[PDB]
């Protein structure tokens, strides 16, 4: 398995080392936000060899510590073209160079704008709604501006029915995304003290209780 | 550098029809150096063929994979809806390795009468900042729902925002979130506020009340 | 710069013969004695005889006089020496290695070294032993995990390069010692490619290989 860093926040004009804990190189893959994979670099530490492509070259070094056994890049002198996801891949060799396992993926966000914290926003569950099947309850996360913030409930034990939507851009540069669950415990609630929020760049969680009101 | 065509893109299928993916090159590539990758919804690309002929292990053999030269093909026997997923076809045969512009599969089960509910603005945020109601429209199918908020028994302007999930993995429906902020103070004599929902399913525009 | 690659544990019985090969790596045995180096178990280096295959001769010490036959192959370029009629106190790490001549008689390059273990007793089989990751451990740094080898006899057993912490084996109730491999993953989810676990075994050459699962 592969497990990659976190989404760093630079300015327009920075260096972000994006490390993937790794015979097989790592290949980096970007894929700019609602678009279509390309190719970024590969590397061996068996042997240290690297190699980029054309159009990133001269910005980007790709490195790997062959003895902790943990692959970086560094994509020094960026613009604010390159924000996207970028995962690391596992090569094969020479004519089996296609890209098996993969990093679960590291967006990265670059301009100066800011960096604001996920303010949790009211629950409030519907009285009358189904009569027992679904018991809709959500805990809102609005006013945060860099992505990602994942929001599981009951710290990741509730996985069955929690439908989160992606991120929309409101009037400031700052979107808004919200997480709801279907519970059949209609009347007080077993697990009621759920809602935990991460957020990457802020390192901020919030933690909030349902009430039925 | 190799530019590539795809398939036509997005594709409405029922379940258990063939469905036939595209990759024409621009120039020409080996008859066997080409592979097929999926990405489902919110996650990483896992490789579905390799060498335009081989499956990757641990791939049900109903992802076939064909083509040679020029254009190849991936072709899925059986359609199950845990196949709803982005497909790119790399060509590793030349320099850079160039992916494919992508297809987009979406399994055409269910016409799937939406759940609509509210989730009128509480005093959290209705003390600090701008409030915001929602309107949640729970397992829909497909993707063709509008809603428009109802406030006060009359219309509103484009001051909304609606969010939708993609399908989900083994449900195949579509949840939406359209969402109304509004300046926190104006929550005088507008003492009601709805979401009117228009879709395949359910007859009628299925609007909604909050009064509290 | 000529490496020194030896041969590997004998274990023999109290009145035996053992034929301990240094191999001249490179094919070439120059003007250049081996000397052979006795060190016993927690103990400090003897000398025990040299020879130069370029003109055959060789030379014991001389409480090892009567026992020990030094010799070498010089076309094949491969030398070894046969101690035979040994006791018990022989149990020891023996090293070959480089002369330099008259004046010069350091001993530059050395071999990997050979142990030999002479007791009557028995040779058994490297049993490996469940590894089993702690689950709630670090945050991600360092998640544990090793697979054990325990009720062996006669050392060496090589076992599992970034953390491979490896413990000397301890004597246990019986003549057999047991000795503990662990190693650090980046990896703690699913805690997975580390399913060599590859362990050689040198008398009784049983490898075993096995995979990691976290519980």
């Amino acid at each position: 398995q592969l497990v990659q860093s976190g989404a760093e926040v630079k300015k327009p004009g920075s260096s972000v080392k994006v490390s993937c804990k790794a015979s097989y190189g790592i290949t980096w893959v970007r894929q700019a936000p609602g678009q279509g994979l390309e190719w970024m670099g590969r590397i061996i530490p068996i042997l240290g060899i690297s190699r980029s492509v054309q159009k990133f070259q001269g910005r980007i070094t790709i490195t790997a510590d062959k003895s902790t056994s943990t692959a970086y890049m560094d994509l020094s002198g960026l613009t604010s073209d390159d924000t996207a996801v970028y995962y690391c891949a596992r090569e094969g060799g020479s004519g089996y160079d296609f890209f098996d396992y993969w990093g679960q993926g590291t967006l990265v966000t670059v301009s100066s704008a800011s960096t604001k914290g996920p303010s949790v926003f009211p629950l409030a569950p519907s009285s009358k709604s189904t009569s027992g099947g679904t018991a809709a309850l959500g805990c809102l996360v609005k006013d945060y501006f860099p992505e990602p913030v994942t929001v599981s409930w009951n710290s990741g034990a509730l996985t069955s029915g929690v439908h989160t939507f992606p991120a929309v851009l409101q009037s400031s540069g700052l979107y808004s995304l919200s997480s709801v669950v279907t519970v059949p415990s209609s009347s007080l609630g077993t697990q009621t003290y759920i809602c935990n929020v991460n957020h990457k760049p802020s390192n901020t969680k919030v933690d909030k209780r349902v009430e039925p009101k | 550098e190799i530019v590539l065509t795809q398939s036509p893109g997005t594709l409405s299928l029922s379940p258990g029809e063939r469905a036939t993916l595209s990759c024409r090159a621009s120039q020409s590539v080996s008859s066997s150096y080409l592979a097929w990758y999926q990405q489902r919804p919110g996650q990483a690309p896992r490789l579905l063929i390799y060498g335009a002929s081989s499956r990757a292990t641990g791939i049900p053999d109903r992802f076939s994979g064909s083509g040679s030269g020029t254009d190849f093909t991936l072709t899925i026997g059986r359609l199950e809806p845990e196949d709803s997923a982005v497909y790119y076809c790399q060509q590793y045969g030349s320099s850079p390795w160039t992916f494919g512009q992508g297809t987009k599969v979406e399994i055409k089960r269910t016409v799937a009468a939406p759940s609509v509910f509210i989730f009128p603005p509480s005093d959290e945020q209705l003390k600090s900042g701008t409030a915001s109601v929602v309107c949640l429209l729970n397992n829909f199918y497909p993707r063709e729902a509008k809603v428009q908020w109802k406030v006060d028994n009359a219309l509103q302007s484009g001051n909304s925002q609606e969010s939708v999930t993609e399908q989900d993995s083994k449900d195949s429906t579509y949840s939406l979130s359209s969402t109304l902020t509004l300046s926190k103070a104006d929550y005088e004599k507008h003492k009601v506020y709805a979401c009117e929902v228009t879709h395949q399913g359910l007859s009628s525009p299925v609007t909604k009340s909050f009064n509290r």
